[PDB]
């Protein structure tokens, strides 16, 4: 199917405390494969995945030396953005980061990311055109019109059409095992008495990979999206995800209810019910 | 400022059996700014070696984190995870049911 | 990997 390459970088300022925290993670499709924390004892550039530990160490030093740069300018962006905001000295405030491409089944360039924010909210973001910028505000207008002057999208945008793609083929192939593999969801519907007058009828979906999935009840055929409780898809720690959706049924009827499920490794959507 | 005060998720990485050796999860998400305190509790007394994942964000910007550890799960031992964000006048304690 | 200028003055 298709794949993603993301880059996500987090500073978090800390007045009184030492220097901004700085942590970097990088994703291919929905698993982690490096991180860099500059609160480790000796901040490296660390594989988390085994198809990334090949990589020899020129690649470790290029990645640790650029993780550790971004930590720098983060810094001074921090300092920079309590100008722009007319902030005080005294607060701990947040700078936010993601780039990377998504390609298709073939390994073409879907589209790439570049986007940015502040405390929280969007603050810049580069257009998919990878020519153009969105500022949220009149600060982010003071950093749109430096990175325009500096052509930086032109800069990104031959990152993303060029080595994002390139380097995410490779990763693909050496980590094809698992990157390449979707896990399909194993399904079931469980039944919990509430009173004499209803019951909670929950749809199971577990060990699924990769984490995007539709789950769905219908009565008598007809979408239940108000009435169900959908959580949100969470990680059960062994690389795959975990997620129900509930319903409350009046006693008696369950069989008027059908769990609908979508995920890429199964090959067309199931659907289940409850059996008593 | 803005705030999101976190989404808490308690669960197993495997379907609970008595007395077999599990993973005890404390999913929180959603929430902004990224300071938070976390704990997973067993019969209401905090447990000592918790690992936690690597600080990373949604499409929302909003931060997510799973800690995580080993045990085993009885009929009469009570889990839970405490939380506290600076959304939260006092921690939260969400109990671990086996059905959720 | 990562671009290798992704350190941007904002």
């Amino acid at each position: 199917g298709s794949h993603s390459m993301r880059y996500f970088h987090t500073s978090v300022s800390r007045p009184g405390r030492g220097e901004p925290r700085f942590i970097t993670v990088g994703y291919v499709d929905d698993t982690l494969f490096v991180r860099f924390d500059s609160d480790a004892a000796s901040p490296r550039e660390e594989p988390r995945a085994p198809w990334i530990e090949q990589e020899g160490p020129e690649y470790w030093d290029r990645e640790t030396q650029i993780c550790k740069a971004k930590a720098q300018t983060d810094r001074e962006d921090l300092r920079t953005l309590l100008r722009y905001y007319n902030q005080s000295e005294a607060g701990s405030h947040t700078l936010q980061n993601m780039y990377g491409c998504d390609v298709g089944p073939d390994g073409r360039l879907l589209r790439g990311y570049h986007q940015d924010a502040y405390d929280g909210k969007d603050y810049i973001a580069l257009n998919e055109d990878l020519s153009s910028w969105t500022a949220a505000d009149t600060a982010a207008q003071i950093t749109q019109r430096k990175w325009e002057a500096a052509r930086v999208a032109e800069q990104l945008r031959a990152y993303l059409e060029g080595e994002c793609v390139e380097w995410l083929r490779r990763y693909l192939e050496n980590g094809k095992e698992t990157l390449q593999r979707a896990d399909p969801p194993k399904t079931h519907v469980t039944h919990h008495p509430i009173s004499d007058h209803e019951a909670t009828l929950r749809c199971w979906a577990l060990g699924f990979y990769p984490a995007e999935i539709t789950l769905t009840w219908q009565r008598d055929g007809e979408d239940q999206t108000q009435d169900t409780e959908l959580v949100e898809t969470r990680p059960a720690g062994d690389r795959t995800f975990q997620k129900w959706a509930a319903v409350v049924v009046p006693s008696g009827e369950e069989q008027r209810y059908t769990c609908h499920v979508q995920h890429e490794g199964l090959p067309k959507p199931l659907t289940l019910r409850w059996e008593p | 400022m803005i705030q999101r005060t976190p989404k808490i998720q308690v669960y197993s990485r495997h379907p609970a059996e008595n007395g077999k050796s599990n993973f005890l999860n404390c999913y929180v998400s959603g929430f902004h700014p990224s300071d938070i305190e976390v704990d997973l509790l067993k019969n209401g007394e905090r447990i000592e070696k918790v690992e936690h994942s690597d600080l990373s964000f949604s499409k929302d910007w909003s931060f997510y984190l799973l800690y995580y550890t080993e045990f085993t799960p009885t009929e009469k031992d009570e889990y839970a995870c405490r939380v506290n964000h600076v959304t939260l006048s006092q921690p939260k304690i969400v109990k671990w049911d086996r059905d959720m | 990997r990562r671009f290798s200028r992704s350190p941007i003055r904002r």
